[PDB]
């Protein structure tokens, strides 16, 4: 096509997308057995037969981490944070540069996964030392994360050449949030990136003889909170300047819009000491900083919360909706693109609220590694980022290929959104009532039938969600496969503009955002955040490394 | 006019959420701050580094025996050297006097294990050459159950052991 | 004025403090 030919970024933003959904959905397919085994039956004699590389529950436990949670969320990102800004400047990314991120991404996604699929890297995604992996599993994982600084390079190249042309104006909103967004997640990355390359690496190839525990799960939980806002974000872009125009109405306010990815920027990396309340050999009061920074990251949410409502309501009142509740039956309920955000949000309260007792240090405690955590974190990435991007298939891949969807496929869209909502919410109740039971996550409990028998109710609640779920993952991909192989093109779809959303605009609003633009002072305060909150803890821990050798038992 | 009327009233109204938004965290870091200061605090690991060597530990120190690991160190404390391994729990089973504080002191020959007691607040994770240190009190006697809540291999689900707590 | 908006925000701020109370609570009953 000639489309490609101007827009060339429609191409490989597309090839991000489906390698990112066909991820989504290999990781996707052991869910609903880990469901059944959280309502204690065992399905895994079934799935062995159907794909006999799984040789236990742990196996796809790793796969199911590793291919949603790292793959499926970071390429969605790059896809999202590079594609939009990029047609909202109206500027062409450095191709090369764009298609080597793909491919680096395409190469270590491979390596990682040979590995395992073969039974050599059991360690899930969060791959704790001394349960020590193959060298390919972490090769792979490291070539795959640093696609992302190609990512990073990408955008600040398509902001700087802007304010090259546009000296004194003010960043556009989209890309404003793009620009914070990524800078964030180079701070972020350092602890993993630092992990590999001077731990996991040498290690897994013979170079050391062991690994400090304890220093590892530092330098990861440096890169482990951070990493949760890195697959939230794009979402958010997308709740915030796209979703008022589906609704029928506006974006209510840019600065505040930007003032919650400024926060998010300032305080998503100097946290993670809240994945490490249990651990020994950090300091108290360290822990209560970093628990009291980790309250701080919910403002603004708190704040998104308000902003997105009050912009859904506006929308509401527009389409011609009265009263407390008039304005949400108003809302475009019938376009699965309004809705799979929206759901998302709605489950979003509970998730939020549960990430709040999280934090709250000594409350830890009561919750620590049980099912409690996986009820709250799938509330979250499973249910709003997921949704979000579901929904996506809708606006974006039209404006990507051409190929227009169907009133069938709208419908069936519709459904899959619901059911999957439903589902992640029915799962939500069993998960967060059996972690108050003391139930642990991680656990093959089916294979320890009369453990917890106090639990048989929530575990009803799990056998529900596993057979909702494998149906929405069903009408998914059947789903998925009509749009992608359909025959019919229209290519003035894809010439056609983004639905960006208008803002409304207050005589306050400049002062604010000229604040807000002066993003190296802004980068600069993040960073030094990070070597206060880190630094002290990482020299004492540097200062006495006890490395430890390796295991494996699996 | 009608848009603009509208930021102003938004506006107006988001600022009253978000002072009270920081007036509710800032109550839930009062009564945070206010656990620290009781007896419940004692299930804080401690923050000193105590290393040791994990292919040791069953050879020789205060791991190695495990029907001498319940140690009178107060008038009414007890320490406990505890070993959590692959796939179980030693002493096994713990048994200790109620009413009495009692000092956990875990560490693992091998990976890296869970110590959560069933009932109680004690959730700490256990690591190859290091000593996690737990404080507590058995308010009422009788089984408590020992769950391994970190996976550690393939044996994880059935890693699990018991304190006893006598009148 | 926002009232939609403000209905949203309390069904938040409550079950934030359900969530958070009961927890607080069900930790003193395990100390
Ligand atoms: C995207 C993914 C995630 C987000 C977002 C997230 C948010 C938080 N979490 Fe978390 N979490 C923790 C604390 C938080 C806190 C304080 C927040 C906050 O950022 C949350 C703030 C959110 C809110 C305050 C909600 C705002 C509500 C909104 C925005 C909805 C409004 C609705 C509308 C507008 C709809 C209205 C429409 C109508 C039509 C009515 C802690 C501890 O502090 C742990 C460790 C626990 C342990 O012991 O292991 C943890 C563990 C995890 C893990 C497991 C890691 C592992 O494997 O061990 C994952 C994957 C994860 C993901 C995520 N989590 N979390
Ligand atoms: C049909 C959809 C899904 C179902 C039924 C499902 C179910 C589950 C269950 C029951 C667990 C806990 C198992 C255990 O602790 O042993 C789990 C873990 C997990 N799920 Fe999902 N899930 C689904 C989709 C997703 C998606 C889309 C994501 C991310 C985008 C996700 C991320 C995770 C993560 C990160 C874990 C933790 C892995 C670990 O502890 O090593 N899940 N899932
Ligand atoms: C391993 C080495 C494979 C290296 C891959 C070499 C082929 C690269 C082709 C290329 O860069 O094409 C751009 C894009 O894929 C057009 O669709
Ligand atoms: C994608 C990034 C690739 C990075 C590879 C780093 C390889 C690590 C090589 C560092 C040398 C380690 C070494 O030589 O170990 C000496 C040690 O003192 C023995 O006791
Ligand atoms: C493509 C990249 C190739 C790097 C090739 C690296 C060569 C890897 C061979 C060394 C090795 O695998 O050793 C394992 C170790 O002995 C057990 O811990
Ligand atoms: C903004 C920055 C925040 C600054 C204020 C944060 C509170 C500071 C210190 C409290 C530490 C008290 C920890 C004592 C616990 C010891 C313990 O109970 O041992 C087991
Ligand atoms: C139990 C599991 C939880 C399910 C609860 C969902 C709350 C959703 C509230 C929003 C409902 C929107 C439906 C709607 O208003 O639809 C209008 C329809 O098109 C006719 O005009
Ligand atoms: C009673 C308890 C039993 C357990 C729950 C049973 C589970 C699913 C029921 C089927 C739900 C099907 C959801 C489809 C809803 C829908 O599509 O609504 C469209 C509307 O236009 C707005 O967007
Ligand atoms: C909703 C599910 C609520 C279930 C609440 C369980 C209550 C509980 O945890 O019991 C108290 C304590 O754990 C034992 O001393
Ligand atoms: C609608 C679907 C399920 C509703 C919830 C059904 C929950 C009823 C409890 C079923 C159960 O398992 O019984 C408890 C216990 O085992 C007694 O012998
Ligand atoms: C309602 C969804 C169907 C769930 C039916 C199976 C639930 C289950 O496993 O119940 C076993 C029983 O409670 C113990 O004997
Ligand atoms: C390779 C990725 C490079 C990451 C670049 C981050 C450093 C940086 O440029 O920070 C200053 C900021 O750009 C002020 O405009
Ligand atoms: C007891 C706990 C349970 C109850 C929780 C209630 C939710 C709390 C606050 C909602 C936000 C209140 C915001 C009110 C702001 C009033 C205001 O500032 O409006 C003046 C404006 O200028 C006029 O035109
Ligand atoms: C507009 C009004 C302005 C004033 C608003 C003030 C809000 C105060 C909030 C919480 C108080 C903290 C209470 C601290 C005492 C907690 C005691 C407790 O919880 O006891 C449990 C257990 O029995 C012991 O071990
Ligand atoms: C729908 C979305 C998902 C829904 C999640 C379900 C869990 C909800 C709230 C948990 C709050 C904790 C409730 C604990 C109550 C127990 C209690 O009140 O504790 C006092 C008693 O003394 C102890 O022994
Ligand atoms: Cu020891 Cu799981
Ligand atoms: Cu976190």
């Amino acid at each position: 096509s000639r489309v490609y030919e101007a827009y060339p970024e429609k191409k490989a933003t597309l090839y991000f997308l489906v390698l990112g959904f066909l991820a989504l959905i290999v990781g996707s397919l052991f869910g609903p057995f880990q469901a059944l085994n959280y309502g204690n039956v065992d399905a895994y004699p079934l799935l062995k037969r159907l794909l006999p590389f799984v040789q236990s529950y742990y196996q796809g436990l790793t796969l199911h981490g590793v291919l949603n949670a790292i793959v499926f969320t970071q390429l969605f990102a790059q896809a999202i944070m590079v594609y939009l800004p990029a047609r909202e400047l109206n500027m062409r990314p450095n191709m090369g540069l764009m298609w080597l991120s793909w491919w680096m991404a395409f190469i270590g996604l491979v390596v990682a996964a040979l590995p395992l699929l073969a039974n050599e890297a059991t360690v899930l995604y969060t791959f704790y030392p001394p349960l020590k992996g193959h060298w390919a599993f972490y090769l792979g994982a490291s070539v795959f994360v640093l696609s992302t600084w190609v990512s990073i390079y990408i955008v600040l190249d398509l902001w700087r050449r802007w304010k090259a042309a546009n000296p004194g104006k003010v960043t556009p909103l989209v890309t404003y949030m793009a620009v914070v967004f990524w800078l964030m997640w180079f701070l972020a990355s350092l602890g993993l990136v630092l992990e590999a390359v001077l731990f996991l690496l040498p290690w897994s190839f013979g170079l050391v003889e062991g690994v400090d525990p304890l220093v590892a799960r530092t330098l990861f939980w440096w890169t482990g909170h951070p990493i949760v806002y890195f697959w939230l974000l794009p979402a958010y872009a997308i709740i915030y300047t796209i979703l008022p125009k589906q609704a029928g109405g506006k974006l209510v306010s840019d600065p505040m819009a930007r003032l919650a990815f400024l926060l998010f920027l300032l305080l998503s990396t100097p946290v993670g000491f809240h994945h490490q309340f249990a651990d020994p050999g950090i300091d108290p009061t360290w822990k209560m900083i970093h628990s009291v920074l980790t309250l701080f990251v919910a403002v603004p949410s708190l704040m998104t919360a308000f902003t997105v409502a009050a912009s859904l309501e506006f929308a509401g009142r527009l389409r011609g909706g009265r009263g407390l509740f008039g304005w949400i039956r108003a809302l475009p309920w019938d376009n699965p693109a309004f809705v799979a955000p929206v759901l998302g949000l709605l489950g979003f309260i509970p998730g939020g609220a549960g990430g709040i007792v999280n934090a709250s240090f000594t409350l830890d405690y009561v919750v620590h590694n049980t099912a409690w955590v996986p009820g709250h974190f799938h509330l979250q990435v499973a249910s709003l980022v997921t949704l979000t991007a579901m929904g996506s298939l809708y606006w974006l891949l039209p404006n990507l290929t051409g190929k227009p969807i169907s009133d069938a496929q709208r419908r069936l869209g519709l459904a899959v959104v619901w059911l999957w909502f439903l589902g992640m919410m029915i799962m939500a109740v069993g998960l967060h009532w059996a972690g108050l039971l003391n139930v642990p996550r991680r656990a093959y409990i089916a294979q320890v039938p009369d453990a917890y028998p106090h639990a048989a109710v929530p575990m009803v609640f799990n056998v529900l969600a596993g057979i909702v779920l494998l149906v929405a993952l069903l009408l998914f991909i059947y789903g998925l496969f009509s749009v992608l192989l359909s025959r019919e093109r229209k290519p003035e779809l894809a010439e056609a503009p983004l639905p960006f959303a208008e803002v409304i605009s207050g005589p306050e609003d400049r002062r604010l955002v000229l604040a807000m633009d002066r993003i190296g002072f802004w980068f600069a305060v993040a960073a030094i955040l990070v070597v206060l909150a880190y630094g002290p803890t990482l020299v004492q821990l540097f200062g006495h490394l006890n490395p430890v050798p390796g295991w494996r038992l699996w | 006019v009608d848009e603009h009327k509208a930021h102003k009233a938004i506006l107006a109204y988001e600022k009253g959420w978000l002072a009270f938004s920081l007036a509710m965290l800032f109550v839930f870091i009062a009564l945070i701050a206010y656990t620290l200061a009781t007896h419940t605090a004692g299930v804080i690991p401690a923050g000193k580094l105590e290393r040791v060597d994990p292919t040791t530990v069953r050879q020789e120190g205060p791991w190695a025996d495990p029907a001498q690991a319940v140690v009178q160190t107060g008038p009414n404390q007890y320490t406990v050297y505890v070993l959590a391994f692959a796939f179980g729990y030693q002493p096994n089973p713990i048994e200790v006097p109620q009413g009495a504080e009692i000092v956990f002191k875990i560490t693992s020959p091998d990976v890296i294990h869970g110590f959560h007691v069933e009932g109680t607040n004690i959730n700490v994770e256990v690591l190859p050459g290091e000593v996690s240190t737990v404080r507590y009190t058995f308010k009422r006697p009788g089984e408590y159950r020992i769950i391994c809540n970190q996976y550690c291999g393939l044996g994880h689900q059935n890693m699990f052991g018991t304190i006893v707590v006598k009148e | 004025k926002p009232k939609g908006a403000l209905a949203v925000i309390l069904v938040l701020t409550l079950t934030i403090l359900v969530f958070w109370l009961g927890v607080y609570a069900v930790f003193f009953a395990r100390g």
